């Protein structure tokens, strides 16, 4: 029996340990085009 | 969550009838195949194996 | 106007005009080979009557044929509402047989149940014109009667029988008629004094092809992808007051199986599939005084209304294992045809599919019980607790009781339609499965 | 001339299809490419007492039952097409 | 005046270490496990 | 539909707030901090703790460095709830803080009372509150422990802890006077309260204890800090009168960079008085009723936002002889200065003049360094004392420039002012860099 002071404290590693059997991806999701944003430039110097 | 397996129940359950059984036994022997199955027994499990197909999807 | 419309055109249109495949206004309708249709009377051998068995053999008129008609004239043995489909009652049976051997049989109640499930609408109503009385008619009345038949070649011209092809092969139809026929020579179960015999007639419709088609069918071999009816009678477990009955029923079906349909029903009322009750149609006297539940309107024999249907529930297990969850007799009922056929089936009579479109002649997934060692079909059947002569206990009841008058409806009709193939060669015909 | 079946009367249509009761498309109206789509509409006067089958069955074309005031809600639907893409395990629309 | 049931579902888990839960995660495994088939039957009914 | 239809709906607008993103928010990196702990330690103060008795503690050397500074005190109520106002705050006549025999600052009752009035707020003050006085109706013989932080330029941020650890050499001392009187407590308008009892008290302080690296590093660095001094000058009004408007003309003897200036009107008789009393609610003894004494305050509501009661008409302030901003109404100086330089509430009576953008925090952000003005100047213009005090109507329905006749009673003025002085600690020693 060790002192409080003197006890490891650590949790167990599960996040190095359950090794999961295949990578995992980048869960990109979307909306798609704007259709109403296509072709139009709001970016335009007057000139 | 995010689980990426199949997860349909078809993925081991070989679902024929005893129709296997003579499948089975299209193999091995003619009438009473059982010698088969009692000594064999490593090779009738070798016999037995699923189909695979497998699909990476990498990171960006 | 439209103009402002064209006009409107974006990427997103890419994927219905954008580079175009097709237009919808200048159709091109294809041409096609020269024939002709002849409707010819065919002779029907033995005595026609009540109960009796008769045939006819298909005249070579034409090379190939389709439609086949049955008529019948009736008398009616009693006032309107004492019929329901008499014409369909009366043909108990028609089997075809080509060369000596069956293709193909279908019984009285199965053209019941077909119709319940695949008819609809006006094809339905006419239908119904075709085989009863439909406009308040009274006895004495006389009525000629016309039943279509329902085998493979009398769906589609694309089926049509090659009898060009079967030159030595003769097509064969063997008629049962009914030994009794409600509202026409007997009353439930007594007879009608004076009734009329039917008098009976069979029409084929003969395709004529001209010369080139005609050799063609002539020379070579063919093969057409048929369907066909198998049926068997079962004893419906008999559903009970104080527990609910339940049923393991060994299917012997055997190939491509497109569906399953069946019904339960009161063998001494043709077309009964549910109990009797005192509602408006549910029997006889319905909403009076001398309403009885043990005898049905029979001009209004069939209905809607499921809480006089016996089953609660069921599923078909495959070789011991469910082939789907188990779901409400309603599911069968209602939503099985609602999702592959879009009719609406009469209460009492079930359907389940194993192909998205049934009703058509295109396979579209089957199954075949030729592969399955056992089939069964497992049914649960409801309570018959209710008291079917007071309608707050008929109409005002529960998911899981039904009529006690449910408990006359003690057979079981399981029918299932498959696909298998008739192959025409070298003058003769037969199937190409067993 | 668009789908075949019987409308019940309080419920409008309009296609910009030549059969809108189908899956295949056969014309279409994209409001993505349409500053200012608007919906014109035209009510009946409500006048016919609702409660007098003589003026509610005898009436003229342009009215309606004084109840009818109380059919205070508009609903507006629009059925368009667009394109769902899958692939590599996921999904979503091509277009907003 | 009956009451309805209060109900709770409790599974007790199994933590492994390090070196078993790594291997439970990565390798196959097979197990020779138990089921049960049923059906109701109507019986016979007995008489005297 | 849902969040993404937001992030899709980009353009060039969009460049300007996220082209070339620098950031985000949702990753958080908080920083490393070297490692420390903070004690609290009782100090012996010597003298006899008393009313009107001088007392001093020095500051021992436990931790590193020093923090907050709490007196603590114990009084009984000498009346009933409602008698007292701050009695704590009230006791603690004054502060004065030295290192090494070098006076550093120096705090004042009053201060700490204008200090909490313009600088602390909402929940923060009602919390003071309650640590001065008896804020729950306490009754008469109630025993209370009070708490007054100092507020110092070293106790009122880390940022300006007092490195005693490089102070080897120079004794930190902090003297405390206590008043000869407090109201509610020992004394009751001019009469004592016989059998009052004499306050306990006790000071503490929060020591900070460092980590090796950081600990030597004090020790032996010099060190160089801006640290905050008062200045208060305490003098008699221009006491308005009844027929007229009063004014007056005070030379600021003021120096240093300077925060800002603060001040009040007062009636010294009783602490925290800034305003007038009337028969009004809150305002006076018996307000609202026959009973009411319009020269005896409600002391448990001493304060008040009723301007109509303060004295100030107008004021500016004169850099030598040149005025440094167009003369401003009273009401200018209590509600607008503070609402933009602190963001609280001033009571009526007080008076903020910011020279910095934000006065009330550490960082300098503009000063007036009066070591460079010969002559600085407050002008003010006092308010007419016509309004009869003791009838709600005159007070509550009059107009801007008058006020009630007990405002006559505000015979004195505190300005204050908060200046940037620097102070050096090395080898041992400390001190302040200018006078």
């Amino acid at each position: 029996r060790v002192k409080k002071s003197a006890l490891p404290d650590k949790e167990f590693p599960i996040i190095e340990t359950e090794k999961y059997p295949e990578p995992p991806i980048l869960w990109e999701t979307t909306i798609g085009a704007p259709s109403r944003l296509f072709d139009r430039s709001d970016g335009v110097k007057y000139v | 969550r995010d689980t990426a397996s199949i997860g349909f129940s078809d993925t081991h359950q070989d679902e024929k009838t005893l129709r296997f059984l003579k499948k089975q036994i299209s193999q091995f022997i003619k009438h009473l195949k059982e010698y088969y199955p009692n000594n064999e027994l490593t090779k009738k499990l070798v016999m037995k194996y699923s189909d695979v197909q497998l699909l990476p999807y990498t990171k960006g | 106007g439209g103009l402002s419309q064209l006009v409107a055109y974006g990427a997103q249109d890419v994927y219905l005009t954008g580079n175009p495949q097709i237009t919808f206004f200048k159709t091109v309708y294809r041409r096609y080979t020269n024939f002709a249709i002849e409707s010819i009377q065919q002779t029907i051998n033995g005595s026609v009557g009540f109960g009796n068995k008769v045939s006819t053999q298909i005249s070579r008129n034409g090379d190939l044929i389709t439609d086949i008609v049955v008529e019948f004239v009736l008398t009616k043995g009693g006032n309107g509402g004492t019929t329901y489909y008499p014409a369909e009652e009366l043909l108990q049976d028609v089997e075809l047989e080509i060369g000596g051997q069956r293709i193909d049989k279908h019984y009285n109640d199965w053209f019941r149940t077909y119709d319940a499930l695949f008819r609809m609408n006006d094809d339905r109503y006419n239908y119904r014109r075709m085989t009863d009385w439909v406009n308040n008619e009274l006895v004495g009345a006389q009525k000629r009667f016309y039943v279509p038949l329902i085998f493979f070649f009398n769906q589609t011209p694309g089926l049509a029988l090659p009898l060009i092809a079967l030159q030595y092969h003769e097509v064969k139809l063997y008629f049962t008629l009914a030994s009794q026929v409600q509202g026409v020579n007997y009353n439930g179960s007594s007879a009608i004094a004076g009734a009329a015999q039917p008098t009976m007639s069979v029409w084929v419709d003969y395709i004529f092809l001209d010369t080139q088609e005609r050799t063609r069918f002539a020379q070579l071999p063919h093969e057409y992808l048929i369907e066909q009816l198998q049926f068997t009678g079962s004893e419906t477990a008999t559903p009970s007051a104080t527990t609910q009955a339940s049923q393991n029923i060994r299917l012997n079906f055997n190939h491509p199986t497109k569906y399953l349909a069946w019904n339960f029903n009161n063998p001494t009322n043709y077309g009964q599939y549910t109990a009797l009750a005192n509602i408006p149609g549910a029997c006889s006297g319905a909403g009076t005084a001398a309403a009885t539940v043990t005898t049905p309107d029979y001009g209004n024999t069939g209905t809607y209304n499921e809480q006089l249907a016996v089953l609660d529930s069921a599923k078909i297990q495959l070789n011991g294992q469910d082939r789907f969850a188990t779901r409400k007799g309603s599911y069968f009922n209602k939503v099985q045809p609602y999702q592959s056929i879009g009719g609406v089936t009469p209460a009492g009579v079930y359907l389940y599919s194993f192909a998205l479109k049934p009703a058509g002649r295109q396979p579209s997934g089957t199954c075949n019980f030729s592969r399955i060692d056992n089939a069964t079909l497992s049914l649960t059947y409801k309570t018959c607790s209710i008291d079917a002569t007071s309608p707050a206990a008929v109409l005002g009841n529960t998911e899981t009781v039904t009529a006690n008058t449910a408990t006359l409806l003690t057979a079981l009709n399981i029918y299932a339609k498959n696909y298998n193939v008739l192959r025409i060669m070298s003058g003769m015909g037969g199937l190409a499965y067993a």
